Parts: C-alpha cells; structure tokens; sequence
C-alpha cells in the first residue's frame, strides 16, 4: 500500500 | 484502532479504518521499489516529487506469483513531531482468504526528514490452485496495509492486484 502515496 | 485489531482479520475491510486527517507524524511516502531478491529484476517502481491518493493497483505478471522473496525499498518523509515504533502490519487475501500477513518495524524515524526502510517479503508458498485462482481473476487479490505509530494506527492503504501480465 506505500505505492499508493509514491503517486 | 491497535495492531491487535488487525492481526486476526480475516477479510479485507469494508472501508477505510482512519482518516487522512489521523496522520498527524505527517509520514508521506515519496518513494515505493520492489525488486525480486533472486534476479534483481525491479518489478514496480514509482517517485513523486475519493480515495484521496490511499488505493494503488498492481499489474503484475503470473511469475510474480512463483518468487521466493521481494525486496522494497520505501522512501518517506516525517513531519516535526517524532516518530517511534513505526510498524506497519499488511496483510494480503485472495477472495477473502488470507494468504499472508506481514509485519515489519521500520528503523529509526528521523524527524523533519526523508527517510528510508528496506522491507523483506517472504511469500507464502502458494497452492496450484490458489496461483490458476489468482492469475484468473485479476483484483480479487487485494491488501490493506495498516500503519502504526505508538500502537496506534496513523494511516490505512489499500491496494488491489492483476497477475495476469
């Protein structure tokens, strides 16, 4: 889910 | 909501469990790698410089689904306030059955700062039922990430999954 806020 | 209350879940949850607003260490992840620790091959990557920015989608490929361990690299920023026992608990299901939860504690959290975590993911070895399933049914694997501060819990991700390349 930390790929979610990377964009 | 404490790791407690997530640690035996069973199913995705029906919502969000916090709000944007609930992140008050302001921890902004700028940074997401995932490479697969056998080949080196980077299997997703991404920068930046409704939902609001919680929900990602995967496209991966069937032989995601065979690898042994992945490792990623997060890059965050934190906010003034101090940052300890950073942990996050993310737990994966296909169709509601849980295939793996995973709990990592991230190092030292520098204030004010970017910061960085390497997190090692074992997968689970998966039946060869369950991979035709996954590879069949693109999105109906699905995680949700559940991050803690202090015992409590900061920031909730989702995250939904193809393998089917």
């Amino acid at each position: 889910g930390a790929g979610a806020s990377a964009e | 909501i404490g790791p407690e209350d997530v640690l035996g879940l069973q199913r995705i949850t029906g919502d969000y469990l916090c709000s944007p607003e609930e992140n008050i260490y302001k921890i902004d992840f700028v940074r997401f790698k995932i490479r697969d620790m056998d080949s080196g091959t980077v299997l997703f990557e991404i920068k930046k410089p409704p939902n609001a920015g919680r929900f990602v989608r995967y496209q991966f490929t069937p032989a995601f689904l065979r690898l042994r361990q992945v490792g990623a690299t997060v890059e965050f920023t934190v906010g003034d306030k101090p940052v300890n026992n950073f942990r996050m608990i993310e737990r994966h299901y296909f169709r509601n059955q849980l295939l793996k939860s995973f709990d990592f504690h991230f190092g030292f959290c520098i204030p004010s700062s970017k910061n960085t975590c390497e997190h090692i993911y074992d997968f689970p070895p998966l039946s060869e039922e369950l991979i035709s399933e996954m590879i069949r049914h693109p999105y109906e694997t699905q995680s949700d990430s559940f991050y803690f501060v202090d015992d409590r819990l900061v920031m909730h991700n989702k995250a939904d999954y193809s393998y089917s390349g």
